[PDB]
């Protein structure tokens, strides 16, 4: 946990990042709901099975 | 595979059998039907056999937990945790094999007459040579082989000659000539046929 000062020179448009996702299987249509997403600039690899 | 000797058996029981492992030089030392002494260690060997119930099992101590879509459950969960059954069986690992009741106290090893004589000790061959020179050895062997049997001298003599046997031969045409005699005792009840057979067996 750091505390730094500074001046803000750009502010992106507010966008939508998922905190929980649900995925559905293409054949049996069963769902794998409420998968928790890591906060920050971190992605998610879907289950391969 | 060996099995328990008859004198060791408790009441109502079948003889236990364990499999012994013979290694480099002990490797041909025990033949089927041989009373043998095995020196070595009793070891456990992991054997693959279950469905009595799930039993003792080994798994990692590391606290892993599968993510959504990869839940450590089922066969995937058992595979991920390294789960295996700790099922074992006892096996003897023999470093050395010896006959339980040695014939000659000297040394075992082609089996020629000189090999047998060399196999003995000095006193043993003193006795062998003594009884070979024994006049009346035939009667002495009959009496010392069947002490508790009265009469039936001919049966004693014939069973003795069976124990010694004849000479096998091979004909030039390939015919094999039997060289060992067979004896059948026929008799009324309680005339000690089974006793002759038991004497020879023991
Ligand atoms: N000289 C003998 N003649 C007959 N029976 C004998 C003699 N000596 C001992 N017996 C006894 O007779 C009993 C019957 O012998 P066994 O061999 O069991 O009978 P079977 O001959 O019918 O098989 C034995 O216990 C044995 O000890
Ligand atoms: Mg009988
Ligand atoms: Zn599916």
């Amino acid at each position: 946990l750091v505390k730094i000062p500074g001046i803000i020179i750009a502010a992106s448009a507010v966008r939508a990042k998922a905190t929980r996702i649900s995925i559905q299987c293409r054949s049996c249509r069963n769902t794998l709901t409420n998968i928790a997403m890591r906060p920050g600039l971190e992605g998610y690899a879907l289950p391969r099975k | 595979r060996i099995q328990e000797t008859q004198a060791e058996l408790p009441r109502g029981s079948i003889p236990r059998s364990l499999e012994v492992i013979l290694r480099a030089e002990a490797v041909e030392s025990a033949q089927a039907g041989d009373k043998c002494d095995f020196t070595g260690t009793l070891i456990v060997v992991p054997d693959v056999s279950k469905l009595s119930t799930p039993g003792a099992r080994a798994e990692t101590n590391s606290r892993v937990s599968g993510v959504d879509g990869y839940e450590t459950e089922g066969i995937r969960g058992l595979r991920a945790l390294g789960v295996r059954d700790l099922s074992y069986r006892l096996v003897f690992l023999a470093c050395c094999v010896a006959p339980t009741n040695p014939r000659f106290g000297g040394k075992e090893l082609e089996q020629t007459a000189e090999s047998i004589k060399n196999q003995m000790t000095v006193k043993e061959w003193e006795k062998v040579f003594e009884m070979s020179q024994d006049k009346n050895l035939y009667h002495n062997l009959c009496t010392s082989l069947f002490p508790t049997i009265h009469g039936n001298d001919e049966v004693k003599r014939g069973v003795l000659l069976m124990l010694f046997g004849g000479v096998p031969k091979t004909t030039g045409e390939g015919t094999s000539l039997r060289g060992d005699i067979n004896v059948c005792i026929v008799g009324d009840p309680s005339t000690a046929k089974s006793q002759f057979l038991k004497h020879v067996e023991e």
